[PDB]
This record gives C-alpha cells, structure tokens and sequence, in this order.
RNA sequence: CGGCGGCCAUAGCGGGGGGGCCACACCCGGUCUCAUUUCGAACCCGGAAGUUAAGCCCCCCAGCGAUCCCGGUUGUACUGCCCUCCGAGAGGGGGCGGGAAGCCGGGGACGCCGCCGGCCACUAUC
RNA sequence: CUCAGGCGGGUCAGGAAUCCGCCGUAGAGUGCAAGGGCAAAAGCCGGCCUGACUGGACCCGUAACAGAGGCGGGUCCAGC
RNA sequence: GCCGCCGUAGCUUAGCUGGUGGAGCGCCGGACUGUUAAUCCGGCGGUCCCCGGUUCGAAUCCGGGCGGCGGCGCCA
C-alpha cells in the first residue's frame, strides 16, 4: 500500500537518530470565525469558554461589509488558544468526532490539519444544550519542531532552514499515534 | 527652477542606492572632529537629522568647535564666508 | 497626418513615457508577426538602417503592408516568417493651426503650442534591423524584391542594405 | 537586501538577532562607559567596556567561572543572586582601575524590575559604583537574599511522589544545595569592598 | 565553541558531513518577581532528569545573487581641445587628451578583522 | 511588534470579516501633490503625557555666489 | 481653436454630504363598458453616457473620451 507507509518509515528514522528530530503538536486555538455575534456579544461565547476550561477573547471587526465587519470593531468571533493538558483533553475527544479515516486532503503543507465541522462536538451535558444551543466552530492544530523556540524569542532570531520546518510526511502519523487512524489509499 | 527649496533638484544627492538602503551604520554619527581639522560634507540620506542645505554637499570646510551636539563648521560658498552648522554623521575626516 | 518633415531627425527629443503624461495617442499597427514561426528556418535577411530616424507608425504599417502582401500572395503563408521589430514610442506634437483668414490668427506663436499627440514613432539608428524575414535559399529572390520596396518609405535612406546575416 | 540587488543593506547582528544598532547608538553617545550586562541559560556576564573603531575594549570582564572559584560560590550560575555577586565582583576591579561611571546596556530585553539586569546593577550600587538610575527598579528582598527558594523547594521536590505536594520537575535536584541556604549568600556577600572583608 | 564590536551580501539562497557541545539550545516547574483584551507561546522567577536533533561551532560544495580579476567584444560605445577639415542637412573624421555597460570564456568568492572571557588551558582550540 | 500580496488547510454560492501554517527586502504604511527618508522603524499596537513651554542667542534660508523686508528652519545655553 | 453646461426607467425630467432612486409619459396584465375610448386598480426595466482613479464602497468627487447647448472667432 502507500501514504501510511512510507510516512511511518520516517518517523521511525527519526527516532533512531534521536526523539528531538521528531514533531511537536504546539497549540490548538478552537474558534467561531462564521459569526453567529453581529452587533452583539454572542451567548456562543460562553460554551466555548466551559468547554476549554478557561477565558476567551472578542474579535473585533475591520472595514465596512454586506454580512460580517458589517461596522468597523464590533465583536465577531471568539476564540481560545489551548496549550498543555488541556489541548490534549480536547483532541483525544475531537479527533474521535471527525468522521475517522482522517482525511489526508485536509492537511496543510506544513504537517498542520484544520478541522471543519459546525453544530456537533461530544461531552454530554455540556453539549445537548438547554436553553442556548447556537454554535459553529472551525478547529486548527498548529504543529512545529521542537528547537523552533529560538526564533520566536528576541534572542538568537534568525532563519530556520527546511531541513527544521515540518512537512506532510511527518504530521500524519503522528496525529494518528495519538488517537484514531489515517486515510489510507491503495 | 521651476520652483526654489532646498530639496529642488537634490533627487539625487538625497537617494541612496538600494543597496546602501536602511537605516546608516553609528560609527558614522559617532565620527569626532577636531578643529583646525578640514571635514567633509556629504548628506547621508538615511538619517533625517543632522542636515545641511542639500547645495552644500561636496563641499570641504573646517571645524571651528562645535554648538550643542553638532559641529560648526566654517565653509566659502563662493566669495562668501559660511558657517554649516552640521552633526558628525554627515561629515568624514579629509584624507 | 502632416507630411513627414520632423520624421527623419532624431535631433528632437524624447517625450516617450505614456503613463506620464496626460493624453497619450493610440496606434495604426497592430500585426507585426505574420506567417510560420521563425525556428523553422536557416537563414536570416535583414534590412539594415544606415541613417538615424524616427518612423511613424503610418509608414511602418504601409511599408509592412506593402511588403507582406507581396510575400504572402506569391509566397502563401505556408512559407517564410517576416517580422518588423520596431514599436513605436516617441511621442509626436502639434502646434495648432488651420485657415481661418482675415483678423483671426491660426496661428498663434505660444498661449500652449505644446503637443496634442498627432502619434508616435519608432527610434531606428545606425545598424538597426528595421526588417528581419526568415526564409530558405528557394525562397531567396522574394525577400529582398520585398526590402527593396521598404526602403523608399524608410524617412532618409539605407546604405547599408539587403544584408545577408547569413542566419548565425 | 534578498536574492538580488534590492532595498536595504543587513547587518551582522542584524542577521544574528541580537542588540539593535539604534538603541546602542543612543547609549554610546554621551562618551560614557558601557556596564555590558547580558543573559545566557546558567551564564551571566558583566564587562565594562568602550567604543573605540578598531572595535571595542573591554577594561576588566567578570563571569561566573571566575566567581565559581574561590569566592565559596558553589551556587547554581544562572540564579538572580549569582548576578548579585557578579556586580560585586566586578566592584573590586572599579577600585583598582577606579571608573566607577557606566550606564546599563541590557542589550534587547524589556527592562521591568524582578529581572537579572536589576539585580547585578544593584550589586554594583552597593560595591560604591556611581552609575545613572532612580530607584524603583532593584527586585525586593527576598529575591537577593535567596529565601523565596528554600520555601518553593519544600513546596514540590521530585524524587518523592504523594497525594501531598511533592510535584515534579526541577526545584534543586542537587546535594549540595538542596534547597539552597541564604547563609550561603552572606559568605560570598562578605568579600565585599576590595579588602575582601 | 562565551560576550562586545569593526567592515557591512566576498558574511543573500541552498545543501553535505563531523562535534573534540561543562560553557551554548532544547527541556522540564512555573508557587513566586513577571508577560497575555486568550494560553509560560510572549515576559520573567526556578531547575537539569533527558536530547545533539536541530541551533551552534567546525570542515566543505556555487546551481541562483552579489564581490574581484584576466582576456575577448573594446581602446569599441561615448567624450574635452583644435580644424578657411569633410557632409545639402542629419552627421562625421583627424590630431590632442581621456574611456562605460551589458555579455562570453577561464578563474578567485559559501568572509575578513579588533577587545575580553572560559572546562581544558596557561598554548590554541571546539 | 512587522507588512502589501501570494500558497496550502477552514467558513461561504462565491465572498467578506474572522482562523491556522508557509512564502514574502518593502509592492504596505507614514493626513494630503510629488519626490526624497524609513522594517528589531518614523510604520503597527498600548500606556503615560502635553516642549504646539518661557528667555535670549548663533546660523541658514528667504534673496546661491551678491545688498534684500516679512516669514520659516537647524543648532546652543539658562529656566520650568 | 478657446470658455461654461448635459446625458438618469422605452421618452422627458426631479435628484446625489459618495451608502439613495423617482415622478408625468409610453408599454404590459386585470377591471368598468355592449365593445371602446376616457376612467379605474397591478407592474416592471435604470451598469443613473464611455473609460480611468481615490475610497472600505462613486449614480454622486476628481482625469480623460463621445455626442448634444450657449458665448468669442475680433480693434486688426
């Protein structure tokens, strides 16, 4: 067969050389971008906040616009930025209620996936949910290396090469070591 | 020429290269002149402050001492007697 | 179109640069590549310009017509690639003036004697390859009848000629 | 500047990303002494250094390698009390090349009090080194003496795992300090002046 | 192999190898000093259990950019001075004094330089 | 603290605002013409603050050289 | 050749700070009427002349262009 294959292979590879060549799952940032705020403050944002475990942040809008940034900073979307136990929390759960087979055609170039779904997520009785039940959600996951940290502080702030950026290959069997599996063709 | 500032006709003086490009390097600026010393002066495109009148650039005069931070530096602009008050960064030591 | 009298200097100067100005003149041109494409041959004729000018774009539509006409009649257009390289830029300007008689002017020394754009002009100079035709050695004898025929309509004249380059 | 010959000309330091070129004009301009304060993982140096075009002099250096020796420091060199003991150090060798005037090149950094660069400043105050500041500035007590970790360290510690506070991951893993002893701090502190009493 | 520079692409891009990596990084705790309209990501207090894999240093390769050189085009393009010197003009030529790009071919170039530290060392080196 | 724009993943009919990563020496932005200046900034964001302060000079521009009023500016020093 | 001013529903005309769009007329479908006219309900189409630009967006504000309206085309 072939996609699974030879991604494995790899990763293995890098392991023998030592872990550090391996990725790294850096944050998850759950988000409404679709709007559901208008003028107002959303009661989505809320649900989210519960469901991450701690504070969101407003969006504000920009420009003038048919039907969304209908008028320049009014609130549009919500979001919350998940690192740790928590992110994990969240995807061994998530990852579950994307249909499994996880598509291969959702990747980014990067090794980095977003998901799409809207009006689904599981956990009973935080999900179901009386009297406020309008949601939507778009969900991306943020992988990078390791040794990647020295170009995000002032100090030492120079390019990084390829050979230290992240790729297609690595991110699909690392997301499915952790929980489900991966589309596999042939 | 059609009309008369400074900046007419200094298109040129008051561009750098591409190249040359950002903002200059200190040890210009820093530069310490003596008097009695004969100093170039040359605008520096990248520093805002400091300047001279862009016509004077090319010329070559003297340091008499110095007003504040900047140099004083005493110059003839054809039969007249001048004084360019100008900082180190737009100035260079003769030889 | 005034007779061609400020076409055949070069000693006037550039006022090219379309974007810049404000009011810029169309074209006459539009077919400059007729014909096969050009890797599809061997040898090269060009007409050479001995004599700097400037060429309206009317002569460089007359001339090409007059030529690749003759080409394409008895030659057909299954056969030889012709080119004329040139497009014009050189931006042309007018002075205005017509009969009117009597107390009126027409006129007028200055109050804006600056151009209204009449056209434009291609800058040929000392060995400028005002033609290029690709042709093979049957197809000789038709390309430099053609050549012959654009030189009169060339503003000075050619003194360097039908030149056989010989396809390097 | 790029792959062709475009705006902008790089610097070294430009392309390393360290000390801005801008700020360190604006520090060399008065004609004063720079007390070059900088940062590392388990490092700190101090150096009191000129300009000059051949490229800078540095007058007297003092590290935390030549503190380690024989100053009874045996402390961890990445601590803010070492940094402490680094401007004390280097408060010896103002009295025997005796300038004692330098303004504090933090380097990049955002300058905001709790930080290392207080730290080894107010050392150099106490060595008798007249330096420009307003105070306001120097972390509080219990950071310079070193008590704030003896009180942490008996909070976690690793090595020890139960239902009580015995969380993992670093708290002074080592023997020698287990916990790290403000006594100790007070020994080193006592070499102070250039007497070393 | 640290820190601070000078010159400021000859030190832009890209790739291979080795580490003689206590020091440098990742990394790990983040209560506290402290950074986020959200998150130790950022900023900062704390440590080293683990990693050389980056990074980093060191060795080296030029396909892309740029730097320099020789030769070829080329003393050609262009040009000051003089001309009862030529050309109907447009323009050219001689003497006299100077001389560019773009390009080919063959090459140097994937840095150089100043101060100070530091296991080791007391020397020169990662 | 770093951008226009482009790429791949997301939402949509498309698209917007919004989201994540990658490219990206300046094409953005800096009130307003044009030109010039600038990327760890003068741009962006945030906080604080009100020196668009008082007095009195040198010098330049105006008006090259070269007399020339009003006006502007750089550049000091004292005071707040 | 100069200097003002237009074009907006098929026509003619209101209108505009840049966030809009009508009136009368014609026309179309019903309805009075015996039929029809008149009359009487129901309607709709407008890139608001072309083509650039600024703006977050131009029917509107600037550039340019095209056709149509006036005023000079002379003491010399």
């Amino acid at each position: 067969m072939a996609v699974e294959i030879p991604n494995k292979e790899q990763i293995l590879a890098d392991w023998e050389a030592h872990p550090m060549r391996r990725p790294r799952i850096e944050k998850v940032t759950i988000n409404i971008g679709v709007g559901e705020s208008g003028e107002r403050l959303t009661k989505a944002e809320i649900m989210l906040q519960q469901l991450t475990g701690q504070k969101p942040i407003r969006r504000k809008a920009k420009k003038t616009n048919r039907d969304f940034g209908i008028r320049r900073g009014e609130p549009i979307a919500v979001k919350v930025t998940l690192r740790g136990p928590k992110a994990y929390e969240l995807l061994k759960r998530l990852l579950a209620a994307v249909d499994n087979r996880l598509k291969a055609s959702s990747f980014d170039e990067h090794g980095n996936v977003c998901f799409g779904i809207e009006e689904h997520i599981n956990i009973p009785g935080v999900e179901y949910d009386p009297e406020i039940g309008i949601f939507g959600m778009d969900v991306c996951v943020t992988l990078e290396r390791p040794g990647f940290r020295v170009a995000r502080r002032k100090r030492k702030r120079a390019k990084i090469p390829t050979r230290h950026k992240l790729t297609k290959e690595e991110g699909m069997v690392y997301m499915m070591e952790e929980f489900g599996v991966e589309i596999v063709e042939g | 020429q059609k009309a008369h500032s400074f900046r007419r006709k200094t298109r040129k003086k008051l561009s750098k290269h591409p190249r040359r490009r950002g903002l200059p390097p200190l040890t210009r600026f820093l530069q310490e002149f003596e008097v009695g010393q004969r100093v170039h002066i040359v605008i520096e495109p990248s520093y805002h402050k400091g300047m001279p009148d862009p016509r004077f650039h090319g010329r070559t005069g003297t340091v008499v001492g110095k007003r504040g931070e900047a140099y004083i530096v005493e110059i003839k602009d054809g039969s007249k007697v001048k004084t360019l008050f100008i900082h180190p960064v737009h100035l260079r030591p003769q030889k | 179109l005034r007779p061609a009298k400020i076409d055949r200097y070069v000693d006037k100067p550039a006022y090219t640069r379309r974007e810049y100005i404000r009011g810029a003149p169309g074209p006459k041109i539009t077919i400059f590549d007729m014909g096969n494409p050009a890797g599809d041959f061997e040898f090269e004729v060009s007409l050479h310009t001995a004599e700097p000018v400037q060429i309206r774009q009317n002569a460089l539509e007359a001339a090409r017509q007059q030529v690749n006409r003759y080409l394409q009649k008895n030659v057909g257009r299954s056969n030889y690639h012709f080119k004329i390289r040139v497009y014009p830029f050189q931006v042309l300007r007018e002075n205005p003036m017509a009969t009117g008689r009597k107390a009126d002017r027409y006129g007028n020394g200055m109050r804006r004697p600056f151009g209204k754009p009449i056209g434009l002009a291609a800058r040929l100079k000392k060995d400028q390859k005002i033609l290029s035709i690709r042709v093979n050695r049957q197809h000789l004898k038709f390309a430099i009848e053609g050549a012959r025929r654009a030189a009169m309509k060339f503003p000075c004249k050619c003194y360097y000629r039908i030149y056989d380059k010989e396809g390097n | 500047m790029a792959h062709g010959p475009r705006y902008r000309v790089p610097f070294r330091r430009r392309r390393e990303g360290k000390t801005n070129y801008r700020k360190r004009l604006k520090l060399l301009k008065s004609g004063k002494p720079r007390l070059v304060v900088r940062k590392s993982l388990n490092h700190h140096i101090a150096q009191i250094i000129v300009y000059d075009p051949k490229g800078d002099r540095t007058l007297v250096s003092a590290h935390t390698r030549e503190l380690i020796r024989d100053f009874g420091w045996k402390g961890h060199c990445g601590n803010t009390p070492s940094a402490y003991l680094l401007g004390l150090l280097i408060g010896y060798k103002a009295k025997q090349a005796g300038i004692e005037e330098a303004i504090l090149d933090i380097g990049l950094h955002p300058p905001v009090r709790g930080s290392s660069v207080f730290a080894v400043l107010k050392g150099a105050v106490d060595a008798g080194l007249n330096v420009p500041h307003s105070p306001e500035i120097f972390p509080d007590e219990y950071r310079i003496r070193g008590e704030h970790i003896a009180e942490y360290a008996k909070m976690l510690k690793e090595q020890d795992e139960e239902k009580f506070r015995r969380q993992f991951g670093g708290y002074l893993v080592k023997g020698l300090d287990p916990e790290k002893l403000p006594e100790h701090f007070e020994e080193v502190k006592a070499r102070i002046i250039e007497k070393f009493e």
